[PDB]
């Protein structure tokens, strides 16, 4: 608690993600960098915005992966981009 | 009649799983309040044992 | 009629004095005599008999009962009635 | 000789005496200018003793003279105590004059020996369905009523006082240890108006009192019960709250220089409880049937005081706030409550199997609670649905309107015999009442009244 | 006279003085030949005082001379503190030279008396529509600010700093309790670039400073606000984090060896919060209104720190990441944010009904959105479809362009009166603007500006 | 064969003596050596070889082993086995 | 010179010596007349030393004379220690007479320097399916068997001793620390009957022995292993319970005058563990391969003692009570267990992919277990239903009957090879056995026997 409050950001690693084959176990949902795009080159900053949206969408649509047959094309679409970006 | 009953079944299943999702939320909320009580009590008891042991040494 | 606006704030004030006097704490860090703090106060609210009033006033008040009614107030956390002070 | 106050801290006082005249442990002392009584707890050395005041310490100062009485706190005992109210020191507090005592006994004694113990198993009917079914009491045994704040301990005790006095013809002793003063006034006038008072001895040390009074009142009442038992009589000993004897000990423990144990309790918790509890027993001379209310701090049955009390009782009645919240009174929990008399060799196979059948149904219903809460009753098997329906009826049939609870609701009280209790639950278990509605079993005494209630 | 250091244990220093020159509790002491200030916490006896160092103790030794100042930590106050950065002792941490002070005040004093309280519950007009409608602030009140980073917290503080100075002739004070040195430098440049720096005094207690500094910075900033209040002004006191003030008190209490309380907090938790919060009030001369950022440990609202703080707060402003994602700024959640002033006996029936009307439409719209996302827009009734259209107009009309946000919005800033705010939302609730498109209400200020935007 | 009907009550009696002797407390106010209290008792329950019995009896008993079997009892609170004594 | 016993409290003894003659820290002392040794833990000043007795204190008296030995506890080392049972002080505890010693080493030593550390990665086969798959060991490395009470630590250590120690051609050391005396007798007769005893040095300190013995037996066994390592030999070191070294320090810590830390452990928990664990290492001179059993208090891996132990080991094998409660043995958890050797650059891609494949299937099944229990198996997807069946089969194929467990299992013992283990798990992952019943994989060595069990 002390060190989380002193630092500028946190990269959280999770045991459940590491056992599910996601090797660099970075939980992007809770990990933060308060400096943000000020610390990024122009190319990475431009391509990073789309990557964050996909990972958020996949987080809100993961359950519908074992039942993709019954999904709208567009919701089905968001999910397939999420699984590939992950 | 059979095909319309199947449409009614999927509509009834939607309401049942919506209710199950809402009922589970109330149980999670009550358990979180019980968890916070246990979290606060464990810290208070550990501090009481450390202060009690250091008063004796 | 007597109103005690926060009997739970009196218990917090008595806990501070007891911990600064190094009295060993009990449940929720309250002193061992926290029950007696409230019980000795609320036992005074009561209705007394005509014989008590006649004895107290040396005969000046004859034929009347006296009373003190109390309305103590207690604040609870997340509506939990099972806590130690309540 | 005499000593001098050397230190005062709350209810605890240190007194210094000449080296050749140091008073004994538990000896009573009196302060010269106020006549306040002190009880010696320990000898500190250099002629100094530590004591607890049997009254208020406000206005006392260092250097006051103290007189040693040569004996422990002594109280009047025998027939002269019946129909009278006394304090911790045995003084009358009812304005009816001095007690016509023939002798006085010291409040500290050893428990009766292993060879003096009694093997009684004679069943005592209470007239209350749940108690007579799963918690059968016995004459000369010990009962404990466990429960949190405002759940039914005093109401269920006042109803038991009313029902046991129907068959009992001897004397009773009531010790009020740390509870409401209004409830002592209500009980005294109720018995005085009912003409029951001449067979009951009353002792009080309520919540308004200092720690020394609340700590020794239990011993004063028990000393009067031991006189009647030792005379060869069968007596009843009732305690308003045995937990207050232990709590008064916690308030004073740090002042006595003792290191605290778990959750702030005195290190002597189990010994202080055993020294009192072992005296409350029946012997080859006479019998003591005893009933005690046990407060459960913050609804926690695992707390050191309640946890240490269970081993001292023959019958344990556990009250629940979850059951009281549904409307069921008395709020007893069949699955947590138990008795030494619940044995086929004591109560017979018919009672034993009915009680075991009720517990099996209630246990299985408790396992389904989470599934029923998320998915509802309709998803259960055809067997579980029938069991849940019978569990709901059994749970409601355990309720009973009391003759002391009439003021709260208006309904008249009911007394149910053991025969009627067994017949009702056996019928519900067999399925003889599967057609009657669930609300017909709520607040109806005997099983035949459930049949009449279903007609509306 | 002068004293000598007798013991050094981390940040705790014991100093011995002659018996006729022992310094008072809270007095400020100066170490000879070293820039170290000590605050007296306790008088141990034998001429010895226990104190806490307001800086690093490295290089100090036993026997160094110490000088008493005759008073508590005394800091510069008045006009000269505006546009400057200072430490806990009032020293200019910015490299801008000495402060042009005319007077100095001690940081410790009693809260205003019972007879000094102002009167009726007068409101503070922030000029921000969502806050003045749903989160009304009282003069002399305390506002809790909740939410994560990157949601407009700093911009909201800068807008309040500009509006109190230009529209009410007031001033602001910012207390950086446990400030991060990187964020403290960034905020100083953002206020200089936004032209608000000359309207506020900056007091910083950085995270790397000892516990005593982080505990006293709130009193230093509050002392500067009390001087401005005494000039007859209405003042804003911003506290960077009230949880860090509580933790600094826990750290100091542990260093002094005091026995810890529930959940490990200091035994003085409620008194330390009361001493700070009771000075922030409305008086006969002027008022101090405070905006305090609140951190909740382990997301537990029942924890002693949040629970002790919520007893002093008058309003709660919640910032939402979801609202910021829709392009609306400020990101206040009109449903989760609350105020004790949102009462018909305080703000009048018209303002109350208008605010409750807006909350009713937005709450029902949140429910309709979940139906649209599952069953589709075609399952809603015609009246629900009209409610969705009004809810979208209300939702966009809560948005506003700020004078400090012109760099982001590319639009001129706006100040909206409470009268204009009530009239605009009342009109949208009654349907007087149903013919306008939803884009006409976004980023316009008063209702007449929406009517003109719709013609472009 | 030996039955100890409550070793948890023996541990509570040992904790009382130890606190009254002013020895410093442990994990639940229990003495530091509460493990050694029970391990010193329970390691005596054992089976001894013919050579041990022959040596103990000075040859009076031969070709026979000896044994002590123990059945200690422990009480838990609401099934909690994490307590120090259990 | 000589000193006198001044105080005795439990296992801790204070001895006073002339000020010009105080014994050194860790120095051994001998009591006159009585057969007891003391170890200096601290020098208290004024010629007094605090010591822990290396025997029972029942015969000791104050005033007994004590002789300073001028050195720490010194034990016999080298070839003479093989095939012998010894205590903490190195005395023979077998009836085989005096040890043929030629050299003695003190039990207290510095760890090998940073420049002396080894770097080998030679894989070691264990013959156990789960261990060889997810926890590959290496020669000269450190292994820890973590687990609570009754899950298999001793049994897995006995199977590892059988599959490594017997076949090995170097020397072994077995140290029983806080072990049951019955296990020590069974193992001694087992090494003696197997003709292996001539290769092993046995050191025993069981639970019936004083805290000073259990605090130092680990240093005695390690001192014998260090003599063999420093001669250029490859050595095996087995420790049945290293938790008992930490506990002996907790039992004595408070009597040594040390304030307690979190969860009641000694403040020196991490240093006392580091001073021991850093000596148990392979160097440029010779190698030590070590297997330690680590007790987990109340099955909680977050307890300070287990939590501080993980960082000292190369291979971490975790035993689960939930797997043991299902009759599955060895009860190893594939998700929590790990090894530094599980790298494609150390073993190979085929092994690594099989291990990660098994882990992936079991990790996904852990979230589905709770789903099936509330909503049933039929609501899962066609891919999920198939995966759950493979996960339940994999969970059973991890089981294997050991030769040392025939007395518990009844069936005979199976040794399985690395290639056989890899092939069996790849077959279940690829679907080659989807037609076999779930019960066919329970307790069956290699994959062939599972195909045969399905026919019975
Ligand atoms: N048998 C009962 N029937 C109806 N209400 C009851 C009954 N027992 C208890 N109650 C309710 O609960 C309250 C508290 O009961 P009481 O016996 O005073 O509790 P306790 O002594 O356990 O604190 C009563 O005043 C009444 O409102
Ligand atoms: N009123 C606003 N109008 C437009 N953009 C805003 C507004 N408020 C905040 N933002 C945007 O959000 C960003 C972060 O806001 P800021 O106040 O700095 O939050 P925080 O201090 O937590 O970092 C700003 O730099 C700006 O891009
Ligand atoms: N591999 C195994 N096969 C069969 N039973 C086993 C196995 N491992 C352990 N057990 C059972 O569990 C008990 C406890 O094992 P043990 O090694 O003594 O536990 P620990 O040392 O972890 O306390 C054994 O005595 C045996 O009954
Ligand atoms: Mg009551
Ligand atoms: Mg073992």
């Amino acid at each position: 608690t002390n060190v989380i409050s002193i630092t500028d950001g946190q990269i959280f690693l999770e045991s459940a993600m590491f056992n599910s084959g996601i090797r660099p176990a970075v939980n992007a949902g809770i990990s933060v960098s308060r400096v943000g795009g000020a610390a990024q080159t122009k190319i990475i900053k431009k391509l990073s915005g789309g990557i964050r949206t996909a990972l958020a969408q996949y987080r809100e649509l993961a359950a519908f992966a074992q039942f993709a047959s019954d999904l709208d094309e567009a919701t089905r679409k968001q999910l397939e981009h999420g699984q590939r970006v992950t | 009649a059979v095909v319309e009953n199947n449409a009614c079944e999927q509509a009834a299943r939607m309401i049942a799983m919506k209710n199950a999702t809402d009922n589970a939320g109330e149980l999670i909320s009550d358990l979180q309040l019980i968890y916070n009580k246990a979290r606060q009590a464990a810290i208070t008891q550990e501090i009481s044992e450390i202060v009690g042991g250091a008063a004796a040494v | 009629l007597i109103v005690y606006d926060d009997l739970s704030k009196q218990a917090v004030a008595y806990r501070q004095i007891s911990l600064l006097l190094r009295r060993p704490p009990g449940r929720e860090a309250y002193p061992g005599d926290v029950f007696y703090l409230h019980s000795r106060l609320l036992e005074r609210a009561s209705r007394v008999s005509e014989e008590y009033v006649e004895k107290f006033t040396n005969g000046a008040v004859t034929g009347k009962t006296g009373s003190l009614t109390a309305l103590p107030i207690i604040e609870t956390q997340a509506g939990d009635v099972s806590a130690f002070v309540p | 000789s005499s000593g001098r106050i050397v230190q005062i801290i709350g209810a605890v006082i240190d007194v210094e005496f000449p080296r050749d005249a140091v008073p004994s442990i538990y000896e009573a002392l009196k302060v010269q200018g106020v006549e306040t009584t002190l009880e010696v707890q320990q000898q500190l050395g250099d002629g100094v003793v530590r004591s607890i005041a049997m009254g208020s310490t406000e206005g006392l100062k260092r250097g006051l003279n103290v007189d040693s009485t040569g004996a422990a706190i002594s109280v009047p005992v025998g027939k002269a105590t019946l129909g009278r109210i006394m304090d911790v020191l045995g003084n009358p507090i009812d304005e009816a004059g001095p007690i016509g005592e023939e002798e006085r006994w010291g409040i500290h004694r050893e428990a009766p020996s292993y060879a003096d113990q009694a093997g009684g198993n004679e069943l005592l009917e209470t007239g209350i369905k749940v108690i007579d079914l799963v918690c059968p009491f016995a004459k000369g045994g010990k009962v404990g009523l466990f429960g949190g704040a405002g759940v039914g301990k005093t109401v269920n005790m006042m109803e038991l006082i009313r029902n046991i006095a129907i068959e009992h013809s001897g004397y009773s002793v009531f010790a009020g240890v740390g509870e409401r003063t209004r409830e002592g006034n209500d009980f005294y006038h109720e018995m005085k108006d009912s003409n029951v008072l001449d067979k009951v001895a009353l002792v009080y040390g309520q919540m308004n009192e200092p720690p020394g009074n609340r700590l020794r009142v239990a011993l004063t009442g028990l000393t009067m019960a031991e006189k009647f038992r030792d005379e060869g009589r069968d007596v009843l000993l009732f305690i308003d709250n045995i937990y207050r004897y232990t709590l008064a000990g916690t308030e004073v423990s740090a002042l006595l220089g003792r290191m605290p144990s778990a959750v702030g309790y005195q290190p002597t918790l189990a010994e202080e409880m055993g020294v009192l509890q072992e005296r409350i027993t029946s012997t080859k001379k006479g019998s003591i049937t005893s009933i005690q209310a046990v407060y459960v701090p913050a609804d926690d049955l695992t707390d050191p005081s309640p946890a240490t009390t269970f081993a001292h009782l023959d019958a344990t009645v556990v009250l629940s706030r979850d059951i009281a919240s549904l409307g069921i009174y008395p709020a007893v929990d069949p699955l947590d409550s138990t008795s030494r008399q619940l044995d086929p060799l004591v109560i017979g196979q018919d009672h034993y199997d009915t009680a075991r059948g009720v517990q099996y149904v209630l246990q299985r219903y408790k396992e389904l609670k989470d599934i029923i809460a998320i998915l509802g009753m309709d998803e259960l098997s055809e067997a579980d649905k029938l069991l849940v329906a019978r569990a709901r009826k059994i749970q409601r049939f355990l309720s009973q309107p009391f003759f002391v609870a009439e003021v709260f609701t208006g309904s008249p009280g009911k007394y149910v015999s053991l025969k009627d209790t067994i017949a009702g639950f056996k019928g519900i278990l067999n399925g003889d009442y599967d057609h009657l509605p669930e609300q017909a079993f709520y607040m109806v005494g005997g099983i035949e009244e459930a049949v009449e209630k279903a007609k509306k």
